[PDB]
């Protein structure tokens, strides 16, 4: 019952469903700016 | 050691003949039921 | 796929489960930190030579 | 120097002999009769094997509180109807997501306190009428006790929701169907780490991930409805656990409710019905309590079985025997 | 003179004696590197076996994992490997390193 | 499970709920320093924070 | 009413007791019913 | 619009969002809870 291709349809459909300038916010350290050039998954030093 | 090296090269060829029996016995053991091959 | 992505920047790289490089050279491995991370722009693809 | 040469002869002879033995084993076990015979011999060994005399993450407070809450659910859920159980699960999941979203409310509802009356009053004032009476009672019981951390609270609530669904599955009588479906979903999620990662990311909205799960592999024509609902509910409330691990936990809990233990039996190929029954009987005898057996198929085993229950493994895989022979050389 | 009789016998006896009976065993998994989850009954200072014949000693025990000091070839240790417990507490292990042979 | 802003009032009510004496509970104690949960009204008990008060046996009742 | 070893870090041993049975000063009370006392196996019963 | 003391170590004060006069979550670095 599992095709392994309909999974691809759904996953890339969702990824497309996600798709603006990225703006970071100061937490105390800046959150956001995922594409910024002390970096870690939480914030930016 | 050259005499020793010659002895080694001779005995390895001599014992290559019996490898079939040893491998067959080992497979017999690790299969539980003996394999004729 | 089986290519990791940079997480922390010593650079931490997160790999898909079952594809963690051995304690290896990577192109944008010092420790296995667990949860498929290893320690050696965030999110850039990282490949392992093997 | 002589014995040095002798040792080189030993290693060379052993390596070549074990390679020949490995080739012989692989050739001889390709026949399905050989596979079945190996499995039968290993099962015989298993009967000859002696019996074994012998939510861990929860600490003392969390574990005791969860025990109290599950007891309360057992009490309340006695005669509730299937539709009532679907409801109760829905309200419990909604309240769990509420607690997760409202960090301040969870925080204030988390701290242990000698008097539970203020917490009960808070719950009643919050959602006295927004959910049925049984949900009120279960939530009141959950907040009355103490929890080591605030997280455990929501965990407990989530647990109840799962239980409720499982209960209606039991009311449906298709517990086996839901358990099998849950295990299959866990397998496919583990095989496709990308799907789990995209589902295992709470950051994205839960509605989108639930829709993705429904459309990808849960809205399929041949999927048990209770299993689909349980998996969708689990992913919706997901906190950061790996989705595949969450599904495995769901299946393990489902088997636990029946009082059994999951045994992950890995085999070279599928097993016969007689072999399956014999395996279940022997594993139950060894461990005492009844065990439900989940079959993985992996050709690399070459034969035999590799059972594992709890943190204990019985590795009868032929490939393991070959590895031992390789490392057992002088 | 190296008679092939002993040469073959040294392996014939081993083959005729090989019996790797399946033993009910308790395992764990390397979570990072090494820390091993599982092995609930592992003793403090117990000897652990990691794949590739690597040997470690369990020093730090807690509710989460077991810290194990690897006794060589640590580069072979990978996250996710299976760690077996030996049930028991010349290189320091007694294995000869000169190469002159075995030891009783 | 629609939840309006009543929460904000409700918490305040809860915040006010906790004439009876204020009893704390020792949560841990070692090296001559104890931590007490509770005593929301305790005055500055060296370190005070949202969790505990840094001032014996765990579980003992502490008078304000 | 008897504890069980939870951590063994060399001489240090963290032991967990039921709620109302925590022993008195056992070199330290770590809280959450654990105490830090100064071939052991995690889980072995510890008697006060 | 009025803050309240949360920790008294140095005093940390929590303020309503948008009213912060900065440890994050609106905190900024005597009885706990007194309005500031």
């Amino acid at each position: 019952t599992i095709s392994a291709a309909d999974i691809e349809g759904a996953i890339e459909d969702y990824v497309s469903s996600f798709s603006r300038e990225e703006i970071g916010t100061v937490i105390d350290h800046v959150e956001g700016l995922p594409s910024v050039m002390n970096l870690d998954e939480h914030s930016v030093g | 050691d050259q005499q020793l090296s010659a002895q080694g090269d001779q005995v390895r060829s001599g014992l290559e003949s019996s490898v079939d029996g040893l491998s067959a016995k080992l497979a017999s053991r690790i299969l539980g039921v003996d394999v004729n091959s | 796929k089986t290519a990791g992505r940079v997480v922390r920047i010593v650079v931490d790289v997160e790999f898909p489960r079952g594809s963690v490089p051995e304690l290896n050279a990577l192109h944008a491995v010092a420790q296995h930190l667990g949860d498929s991370l290893v320690r050696c722009v965030r999110g850039v693809e990282v490949t392992d030579t093997g | 120097m002589r014995q040095q040469l002798i040792r080189q002869l030993r290693t060379g002879l052993g390596a070549e002999a074990v390679n020949k033995a490995a080739e012989i084993v692989r050739a001889h076990v390709a026949d399905p009769q050989a596979q079945s015979a190996t499995v039968d011999r290993f099962l015989s060994e298993l009967e000859q094997m002696a019996p074994s005399s012998v939510t861990s993450r929860l600490r003392a407070a969390s574990r005791q509180s969860l025990a109290a809450l599950v007891e309360k659910f057992d009490s309340v859920a006695g005669g509730l109807d299937a539709d009532g159980l679907t409801n109760l699960a829905d309200e419990l999941a909604s309240v769990a997501k509420l607690l997760l979203s409202e960090t301040a409310l969870n925080k204030h509802l988390a701290e242990p306190t000698d008097d539970s009356a203020p917490k009960v009053r808070l719950l009643e004032r919050l959602l006295s009428d927004k959910v049925s009476a049984t949900t009120l009672d279960l939530l009141r019981t959950a907040v009355s006790n103490r929890w080591s951390t605030e997280s455990n609270l929501i965990d407990a609530v989530e647990h109840t929701a799962r239980l409720a669904l499982l209960k209606r599955a039991e009311i449906a009588g298709e517990v086996d169907e839901v358990e099998e479906q849950l295990f299959r979903f866990g397998r496919v999620l583990d095989a496709e780490p990308r799907l789990s990662a995209l589902l295992s990311d709470y950051t994205t909205p839960a509605e989108g991930r639930v829709a993705l799960l429904d459309k990808a592999l849960t809205g399929r024509p041949g999927v048990n409805q209770t299993a689909a609902a349980l998996l969708s509910q689990t992913v919706g409330l997901l906190r950061g656990e790996r989705a595949d691990e969450a599904v495995i936990d769901l299946a393990e809990l489902a088997v636990s409710r029946r009082g059994e233990v999951v045994a992950h039996v890995s085999a070279a190929a599928e097993l016969s019905d007689a072999q399956r029954t014999r395996l279940t009987e022997v594993l139950s005898r060894i461990y005492g309590r009844p065990v439900s057996v989940q079959l993985h198929v992996d050709p690399e085993l070459l034969g035999g079985l590799s059972i594992t229950v709890g943190d204990e493994v019985i590795d009868g895989s032929i490939a393991s025997r070959l590895a031992a022979a390789q490392t057992g050389l002088p």
